[PDB]
């Protein structure tokens, strides 16, 4: 047997799994582990023999893929798709958080850029699940000495310290007062699913002249991006006009819904690039087409 | 007594309709009240030459009254090639 | 009539010098004077909404009394380990 | 014989090589024909057969070196490295000609920003250039209408049309009455000097965490940029404190004069980008001990 670590956002297993073992295999004992049935927003990543972070394709063995020989194998267990709105589509509570530590890991490292005044309202969103109700008796000065609870970029534009920080954020957790745990997770990615770069998968592109750009993949369809601004994308292509995706080495080309169109075709710095797009176009593509008409 | 009622399907959802949707803090009053609250709040103590270029481009969004799906809807707008054409011009 | 002089090197480059430097509209009279009179001419024509992030990352450099020398000079400032600890905390 | 075009700025020159011809009597030949003697600024760059731009090495052969197999072999004769200083170290007409015909190109194209009120005086400085003194008989409504005398993103920003942009252009055009051609050339230079991306060298890097930063290799140093930030570097390491830079694949390590200061290590995302670096940092830090120190 092949010794096998999976890291959800808060939990660890450790499954022994048989070199016949396909990626599927290992996933299913994962949700099922976890009691997880909302599956097809998630997926397993590990670090191939290169050092790059990948996908692990599910109709294929584990040992068939380039895993980082070691042991144990070590996966991250994350969320490939996002729904489009939370609300409607994480029913369950396991999900809800999953997809809670997962944004609120991007917002707190700025992968996802957020404004101060939400990046606070969220910070004591995010105090509320975690504590509860704010108790004067066991929540004293510096409860939340150890929390992450905002960027460091809006730590940097504050003339404030930590206690400061931590005085003002209890405020507001205060606020909060009988908010269910639940509810607090809920709120927090009710506002969170609506910042601009929230859920989008961003790739370096470039035209045929040769400039520099963004391509956005997520749950709505392709979006464009200038250089220097990727909250707010230039061009946009909603799904139902792509009817046909492929690539070509490094040059991808996307074909539209009738013939009149030209090929919307862009240039992908590596090939490895183009395959992941295409896996994410194809993903989102289809759960799109799936919560519409199912 | 008496009652009555008609039977059929109404569809709600749609293609496309994310670029109708608007945001959480604009359909809740009260998420709307807390971010108006904390604006206030931090005015004070923002070190305003401490400024980053994703901080000042958000600025410029809300000036101009952006959103996400007000976005989305405007820069899908135009035919196919109008868009791809622009794209090369980038 | 009576001439004297001293005879001596004056090495007039520097490590660093760099950091001292002006810019030309700082030293050139005229052409500060023409960028002056060019701001109130375009002040008019400009379209205030469609501003780009490097448009707004200059006229916040501008505001702030920025110019690519005295930043040189700045970012420079603190020993090695301190500046490349900067870089990963970046 | 090997067909040979090799374009500067302005001129296109024709040679036929024998098979033994390296890069360095290429360049000879070149710099020879247009009168060339500031030669240390210059390099050929080409396309090679995977579609890379590239310098040509000047101790190797031309044939052994991966010249895009066609006829003739295309190249390009460009400053590779640029003067701290344009008023005292661009002695030549043609070395101006020259430098100024493609800091005007970076400036057209948007690789080199530059504000609005600066791209509007630099346009009146090339066209005294390109036209000598304002002439109301010859310089007639639209004389200025086949060149490229802004930037696009300028053009976008300003509610006027190309009629309006001609009249004010042409204000200032005859605002430099008298000043001689290469003056003008000069006097524009002098300018776009001080601009903040003119003369650096970008590349996308990553520090230890991950963090996606920009490295900026000029005249004067290493600078370090934010991600969205290439106007204002947050760090920067003057030449005389780097006493050795070298790489292993994927990494670079910079060490520092003294000891007690750790080794300055980024990640790039090619082996070619870290072999342009070393050849760029190599070469600025030569010609800036060079201007010095004799």
């Amino acid at each position: 047997t092949i010794s096998v670590r999976v890291t959800t956002m808060d939990a660890e297993l450790e499954f022994a799994i048989q070199p016949n073992t396909t990626g599927k295999q290992l996933f299913d004992q994962v949700v099922k582990t976890i009691g997880l049935r909302e599956v097809w927003f998630f997926g397993l990543q590990y670090q191939d023999t290169k050092g790059f972070s990948t996908w692990l394709k599910l109709n294929k063995k584990v040992t068939a893929q380039d895993v980082r020989k070691e042991s144990p194998l070590l996966f991250k267990f994350r969320a490939k798709f996002y729904p489009e709105d939370v609300s409607e589509e994480l029913i369950q509570d396991i999900t809800q958080r999953l997809f809670f530590l997962q944004v609120k890991e991007g917002i707190l490292n700025d992968d996802i850029y957020c404004p101060p005044e939400t990046a606070v309202l969220l910070a004591s969103y995010a105090v509320q699940s975690k504590y509860g109700d704010f108790n004067k008796e066991v929540h004293k000065s510096g409860y939340l000495a150890g929390d992450k609870l905002l960027p460091q970029r809006v730590l940097e534009q504050h003339k404030l310290n930590k206690d400061q920080w931590e005085e003002r954020i209890q405020v507001w957790h205060e606020e909060h007062r009988g908010m269910l745990r639940e509810d607090a997770v809920l709120e927090y990615l009710k506002i969170a699913q609506d910042l601009e770069m929230y859920g989008v998968n961003y790739f370096s592109i470039k035209n045929k002249k040769g400039s520099e750009l963004w391509l956005g993949v997520d749950a709505l369809g392709l979006n464009i991006y200038e250089q220097n601004d990727r909250l707010t994308p230039k061009i946009g292509f909603p799904w139902s006009e792509i009817r046909n995706i492929s690539f070509n080495d490094k040059k991808f080309v996307i074909k539209p819904i009738d013939k009149k169109a030209p090929d919307f075709v862009f240039y992908a710095p590596r090939l490895r690039i183009n395959k992941r797009i295409l896996a994410l176009c194809m993903g989102n593509h289809e759960l799109y087409m799936r919560r519409r008409k199912p | 007594a008496e009652a009555s009622a008609d039977l059929r399907a109404d569809a709600m959802a749609k293609d496309r309709s994310e670029e109708e949707r608007t945001t959480e803090a604009e359909k809740n009053e009260r998420v709307q009240k807390h971010l108006k609250a904390l604006t206030s709040e931090l005015a004070n103590a923002r070190d305003e030459s401490k400024k980053t270029a994703n901080d000042m481009i958000h600025a410029e969004n809300m000036r101009l009254g952006r959103d996400k799906y007000k976005t989305l809807r405007q820069i899908r707008q135009g035919n196919t090639k109008q868009r791809i054409d622009e794209f090369e011009s980038m």
